[PDB]
């Protein structure tokens, strides 16, 4: 059972700079027939994998010369020169010399200047309330870096339980991320409190961004 | 010319 | 080019299902074919492959012969029969063309969910500014898609004609049902004067919900 170990797990790089990704195999990938069946694939956000490099160093049709694969035996490298934003995604190595297996992937992240989130809050819709549910939503849009914390307060008190946080992958259009934070309550609990607040801590600011509403004005 | 080398 | 997988969807544990994949644009019996699957958290796993005429196949050993890969050369179709499914078979399955040991064409992928739970369509709720908030030069609207099973849904805005400023957030499971959301931003002068509607398609329940956003 041949293990493919990729290094690093995530790689941040500036546009125009070079990225280098390592793939090691636990057994030599030189087949008895002399070929080395070591290949590289790229999976962009929301897409299927696509072939980038086959048999160590061969660029697939449509892949620019910026992408270069090298190595031998058990040690392989993918180098991407002059990184462009659309290069971002997960790079996987694969071997098919033996029973075929895949590396765990390396996520290429594009560096940009720190950008603050645009934060929006929404109360539960009357449609949802009509059904006994109450979700409060905060969208945090177009921020960088990806690390960000959202804290919900109900009548001033933090509520940890019932929160679903979901990040997008990185957008190649502007190298930013967005995330959705949803606090789901029952209508019963929702109607017993008035103040609903989402606070975003991100470091593009010293003080958290706060967005809030009062249920009675809604 | 294998196609599926490990099958060899 | 192109490989297109059949709809996957929900299957009860212990039950069986068959995926198909339709190939266009090449001499089908001139290429080996393969199935690969991807789980979140995570990793790709080779499932099976088949030679030109179908006389020789390879299978991931741990499948214990429960899966059968086959091809109809007269119809340009690749099949994966899957028997006695367990939760561990839940994944996105990709059809792929195999050449000299590498996969040089991949399908879009189709998800298969092995669960005893019932198919449930999405509830789709509007997300609009409320509560006496003021409004600037733009407005961010959204849709909250809650309570559905299995994955996946697709959300579009104005039948796809609004696309530039859209964010779609990955689904999360909670209490055995999925929740996801989508946001779009438009200039304030243009809403509500020029309507904005989110369309949510959920193949597993054969349902589409087209929710109009109101102030």
């Amino acid at each position: 059972d041949v293990v493919m170990t990729q290094t690093p797990l995530s790689l941040p790089v500036s546009l125009g700079d070079q990225a280098s990704i390592s793939c090691r195999s636990s057994q030599s990938l030189v087949h008895s027939n002399g070929n080395t069946y070591l290949h590289w694939y790229l999976q962009k956000p929301g897409q299927s994998p696509n072939l980038l490099i086959y048999k160590v160093s061969n660029r697939f049709s449509g892949v620019p010369d910026r992408f270069s694969g090298s190595g031998s035996g058990t040690d392989f490298t993918l180098k991407i020169s002059r990184v462009e934003a659309e290069d971002l995604g997960v790079y996987f190595c694969s071997q098919s010399t033996h029973v075929p297996t895949f590396g765990g992937g390396t996520k290429l992240e594009i560096k940009r200047a720190d950008a603050a989130p645009t934060v929006s809050i929404f109360p539960p819709s009357s449609e949802q309330l009509t059904s006994g549910g109450a979700s409060v939503v905060c969208f945090l849009n177009n921020f960088y870096p990806k690390d960000i914390n959202v804290k919900w307060k109900i009548d001033g008190s933090e509520r940890q339980n019932g929160v679903l946080n979901s990040w997008t992958d990185q957008d190649s259009k502007d190298s930013t991320y967005s995330m959705s934070s949803t606090l789901t309550l029952t209508k019963d609990e929702y109607e017993r409190h008035n103040s609903y607040t989402c606070e975003a801590t991100h470091k593009t600011s010293t003080s958290p961004i706060v967005k809030s509403f009062n249920r009675n004005e809604c | 010319e294998p196609q599926a080398p490990w099958m060899e | 080019v192109k490989l297109v997988e059949s709809e996957g969807g929900l299957v009860q544990p212990g039950s069986s299902m068959k995926l198909s994949c339709t190939a266009s644009g090449f001499t089908f019996s001139d290429y080996y074919m393969a199935w690969v699957r991807q789980v979140p958290e995570k990793g790709l796993e080779w499932v099976a492959n088949i030679n030109y005429d179908g006389s020789s196949t390879y299978y991931l050993d741990s499948l214990k012969g429960r899966f059968i890969i086959s091809r109809d050369i007269a119809k340009n179709i690749l099949y994966l029969q899957m028997s006695s499914l367990r939760c561990e078979d839940t994944a996105t399955y990709y059809c792929a063309r195999l050449t000299n040991g590498y996969l040089d064409v991949w399908g879009a992928g189709t998800t298969v969910t092995v669960s005893s739970a019932k198919t449930t369509p999405p509830s789709v709720y509007p997300l609009a500014p409320g509560c006496g908030d003021t409004t600037g030069s733009s407005v961010t609207l959204g849709c909250l898609v809650k309570g559905y099973f299995p994955e996946s849904v697709t959300v579009t805005w104005n039948s796809g004609s609004l696309s530039s400023s859209v964010h779609t957030f990955p689904a999360l499971l909670e209490s055995g049902l999925y929740t996801m959301s989508s946001s779009v931003t438009v200039p304030s002068s243009t809403w509500p004067s020029q309507t904005v509607t989110c369309s949510v398609a959920h193949p597993a329940s054969s349902t589409t919900v087209d929710k109009k956003l109101e102030p």
